[PDB]
RNA sequence: GAAGAACCUUACCAGGUCUUGACAUCCUUUGACCACUCUAGAGAUAGAGCUUUCCCUUCGGGGACAAAGUGACAGGUGGUGCAUGGUUGUCGUCAGCUCGUGUCGUGAGAUGUUGGGUUAAGUCCCGCAACGAGCGCAACCCUUAUUGUUAGUUGCCAUCAUUUAGUUGGGCACUCUAGCGAGACUGCCGGUGACAAACCGGAGGAAGGUGGGGAUGACGUCAAAUCAUCAUGCCCCUUAUGACCUGGGCUACACACGUGCUACAAUGGGAAGUACAACGAGUCGCUAGACCGCGAGGUCAUGCAAAUCUCUUAAAGCUUCUCUCAGUUCGGAUUGCAGGCUGCAACUCGCCUGCAUGAAGCCGGAAUCGCUAGUAAUCGCGGAUCAGCACGCCGCGGUGAA
């Protein structure tokens, strides 16, 4: 209800362990919380031909990862209001409260 | 392809209308590569610079539709 | 050369259509990741030295 | 040429970055003020001898750390060489600055002090043999399991150019579980400039 | 009420077949099976695990369908069907192993490979 | 290759006269992945053989085989490192094979303009043997023994 | 190299221009530069106009800042891969290259690393004056194929109802998403084998024998390549090879070669109906919808910083009709005219549209290349650089052989 957080990170640890977290800071006040939703981690891709002069046949590709997570929950009460208001750690991971 | 009206810079057109009252000087210098043809200009004599040297030209009837880089080629061949 | 002409970028260009990417450490004018400002082979190397957050090998 | 720069392999996978945020739409100045700050402490390893940089990302602020071989020498006399390092930094950030430090243990056994030191040497013309010897000495003695050294160029300061150096120990490159370092330097007296690298291996 | 499942993967192609007593007949998306396939004959190739358990009929079919090309997804609903029929009775799927037409066939599109014009194909090349 | 012989991946039947050879006889005429034309064409072509002359599109097919398939061919080999070409025991498979390579590809030059009299037009001829795949088969045959002499002892 | 040459970018040529100079540091006076407009100009600039204005004050001062000067000087894509660092190409994903201690030989050297068995392999077993080891092989890694569990939206719709519809009620069953687990190890059967290693067949199983694919490149050879990504010894330029601007090059054409695309048609040309993927991009950008013009497009308006909205109903495919073997209704190079878009500006030197004209070309010598399976062949989709411009390159998927 009238609440909802998005994760994006890339490595999983850290993105499963702030669920965690987040799900202690809403069902410890209250309850009607919603678990850990998976998301499709969007993915990138480049291209560097491994040389500096000649030789594009040596390719060397890179690519990026963006895992994310979901939640939302149903009766906040002003106590884990404020303690979303509060808890900003950890600091590897991006999440932004949304209604 | 500029349905919005044809072009010609600024500074060939007030060195072209400078002579609309008397007679014409032979001279008009220029860059002479970006400018298309107006009705105004019959009867002048404007050199036509080629990135090497400019090139006198005079100014006919029919030789009014197209740019004016159309005469001093920077090829040079042969 | 490369002092006056990457002199010349950090300026406001003559017109809109000239302003273009160039590496930043380096210099150069080719084939400069628009998302990173750097150059090919610097990106490349960078992502070596475990700098740049995100970018790793890729096998699939 | 062959080979692949080893900790560009072990990253991601059993060893991870060193510069740990995440930048949506905004992934040029953070990445152009890393730059700018990692660069600009080489003056401190001029003496203060440092192994690794990292960059955390605060809310609105700058969290970085160090680790180097002398913590008092950093600091300074009272704290206060930290303070001119938080002043000369926001002021080349636009960004509060919140510096922290932890003392390097064990600092034989590193990468980039032990090519600091090699490359030291042979800037003061000794002979790269016994350097190379001395290092792996006391390198191995403080505990690990193999340590290769490579010199090349214009070696003591003579003719065409050459490359060759000594390993004892055992280092598996090929396998990933590795946890093998890496360290590149440079110096030269007065031809041109020399090339040694170092590898170790301390645990799978 | 009783219903019977199963589904089958092909060329990354995924069929979700549904089994019901009938007549023999089965309904592609709403439609019959003679409009989601081309003239394709290849029926017989989906009728093929009836010509050898509930020989040939008679039941009906609810199918959805997603992905592939035409006759990747109708090869995918091939194995609904053996696995339909394995749930009705695990004292046929001994005949259906002789006679195959249970494992997944992982056959599939190639990842291809920088420098090489295609997933093998290699470029002409000059001699001297 | 040079370890050992490999697998053979046979064909499926027909889903008209549940026939290997009718299948595999369709794969013999697709070109670039695309089959519907090839097996249209079969059936148009067998439909037009049934209709003159109608006994089966199955039985004078393999009349117009057994006029093709053949039963020697010279493979050349250099034993004496020289250009002996030696007569040999053609296979029971490579026989068909190159039954309906020659039907096909021979039937290709007929020449109606209309899409598929040629084949069916070319099959009803060699059952009669009438046509160069019969042709091919005797000329095979009268070279094949036109040098057994001396290329039959290896 | 070049993953975007109209100006640039851009080194090169013709012109018009500057000197501690476009860029960095010091020092002397200082002290806060801007920006703005009008003129003459091809601009570079020149010339005038309100002006660049103290951001700390203890009464003493400091930074950004000009401008001038001053000399310290900067500057160079000038030179040498044959003085160099670093980074690649290949032999080669070929199976090899070595060492310590013992022992042999007057010595260069040899033994190990050889013979028999075995193998993708210096992989293993057996015997042997050799005993042991290291970089290599393999394994540890990523992905694909089966699935248990944990979680159910922006995903799914089975059990219910209703609406244009999974939409909206209702549900999380399935599908899918994604974490943790499970699973292939010659593990059991028979046989062959000196009982060893291994090999042939079998069950079970989703996959059986490195399941398929990738990343991963030993000692070294080739004075291979690169001072033009960067760095650097030495040699060199210095009122000029350093520097600013406009215009042209790099797109020149009697000619020889390498790589590609479209074709020479009946499995085809045209016209009309009819369905099915996958990977990714999106805030000054993807355009919904509707209106207009036959078209490239324009107009007003709509969501979307995301599993929601858009690019985007994929094209070959499947069903009918017409065209009859001809340079043809095939082929559409080339060219006239009229338009569209971005762009300060498309002659030199963009992409695209309509009309009109309609070239060579009917399967290509000697010779020569690629390819062992979801491969070859064939058909579409996306995005990197990027106002704009792709038959190239990097990925995806459909059909599917000998
Ligand atoms: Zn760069």
């Amino acid at each position: 209800q009238k609440i909802r957080i998005r994760l994006k990170a890339y490595e999983h640890r850290i993105l499963d362990q702030s669920a965690d977290k987040i799900v202690e800071t809403a069902k410890r006040t209250g309850a009607d919380v919603s678990g850990p939703i998976p998301l499709p981690t969007e993915r990138s891709l480049y291209t560097v031909i491994r040389a500096t002069h000649k030789y594009k046949d040596s390719r060397e590709q890179f690519e990026m990862r963006t895992h994310k997570r979901l939640i939302d929950i149903v009766n906040p009460t002003p106590k884990t209001v404020d303690a979303l208001m509060k808890l900003d750690l950890p600091s590897g991971v991006n999440i932004e409260i949304k209604l | 392809s500029l349905k919005k009206g044809p072009f010609v810079d600024d500074h060939l057109m007030k060195k072209v209308e400078a002579q609309q009252g008397a007679e014409k000087k032979k001279v008009i210098k220029t860059w002479s590569r970006r400018s298309t043809i107006f009705p105004s200009f019959v009867g002048f004599t404007i050199a036509v610079y080629d990135g090497r040297k400019h090139v006198p030209v005079y100014i006919q009837e029919d030789m009014v539709g197209h740019k004016l880089g159309e005469f001093a080629p920077t090829r040079t061949y042969r | 050369a490369k002092k006056s002409m990457i002199a010349k970028n950090k300026r406001p260009a003559k017109h809109s259509t000239q302003a273009y990417t160039r590496c930043e450490r380096c210099g150069r004018p080719h084939s400069v990741y628009r998302k990173f400002h750097l150059c090919r082979i610097c990106f490349r190397e960078l992502a070596y030295k475990g700098q740049i957050p995100g970018v790793k090998k890729a096998s699939w | 040429g062959q080979k692949v720069h080893p900790i560009g392999m072990r990253v991601g996978i059993i060893r991870d970055w060193d510069a740990k945020w995440y930048a949506e739409k905004e992934y040029a100045e953070f990445l152009h003020e890393d730059l700018r700050i990692r660069k600009f402490i080489a003056t401190k390893l001029a003496d203060a001898a440092v192994s690794t940089i990292e960059i955390e990302r605060a809310a609105n602020r700058v969290n970085i750390s160090i680790h180097t071989a002398k913590p008092g020498m950093v600091i300074g006399k009272g704290g206060s060489e930290v303070e001119n390092l938080r002043k000369e930094l926001n002021k080349l950030t636009g960004k509060r600055v919140h510096i922290n430090i932890v003392e390097i243990k064990k600092p034989d056994l590193d990468a980039k002090l032990v090519g600091e030191g090699i490359a030291r040497q042979l800037e003061n013309r000794v002979a790269f043999r016994r350097a190379q010897k001395q290092a792996i000495q006391r390198a191995m003695r403080a505990g690990a399991k193999g340590i290769k050294t490579q010199v090349s160029g214009r070696l003591n300061g003579a003719d065409i150019a050459r490359s060759e150096g000594y390993s004892e120990g055992t280092v598996p490159l090929h396998t990933l579980r590795a946890d093998i370092d890496y360290a590149w330097e440079e110096a030269d007296t007065t031809y041109g400039k020399l090339g040694v690298k170092v590898w170790i291996y301390r645990g799978e | 009420q009783v219903q019977y499942s199963g589904t089958g993967r092909r060329k990354n192609a995924v069929a979700r077949v549904r089994l019901v007593p009938g007549t023999g007949k089965i309904t592609v998306n709403k439609k019959d099976v003679e409009e989601y396939i081309p003239h394709a004959d290849l029926r017989e190739v989906i009728n093929q695990p009836f010509g050898v358990t509930e020989t040939k009929g008679a039941y009906d079919v609810i199918v959805n369908v997603n992905g592939g090309g035409y006759a990747g997804q109708s090869g995918a609903i091939r194995h609904g069907i053996a696995r339909a029929l394995l749930q009705v009775d695990p004292d046929f799927r001994s005949a259906l192993k002789r006679a195959g037409l249970l494992t997944r066939d992982a056959r599939m599109v190639e990842r291809k490979k920088p420098g090489l014009k295609k997933a093998r194909k290699a470029s002409q090349f000059s001699k001297r | 290759p040079r370890k050992g012989p490999v697998a053979k991946r046979d064909v499926l039947p027909d889903p008209i006269y549940n026939s290997k050879l009718v299948t595999r006889l369709i794969n013999r005429v697709m070109v670039d992945g695309k089959r519907g034309i090839a097996a249209n064409i079969i059936y148009n072509s067998f439909d037009i053989i049934k209709e003159s002359t109608g006994n089966d599109p199955l039985e004078v097919f393999e009349q117009a085989m057994k006029n093709v398939m053949p039963v020697l061919e010279v493979k050349a080999r250099r034993v004496g490192g020289s250009n002996y070409q030696v007569p040999v025991e053609v296979r029971p498979e490579r026989r068909t094979t190159l039954g309906l390579r020659w039907v096909v590809n021979y039937a290709r030059l007929r020449g109606e303009h209309t899409m598929e009299e040629r084949l069916a037009k070319e099959i009803m001829d060699a059952a009669n043997n009438t046509g160069a795949s019969v042709k091919k088969r005797e000329d095979t045959h009268k070279m094949a023994d036109a040098n057994r002499a001396f290329a039959h002892y290896r």
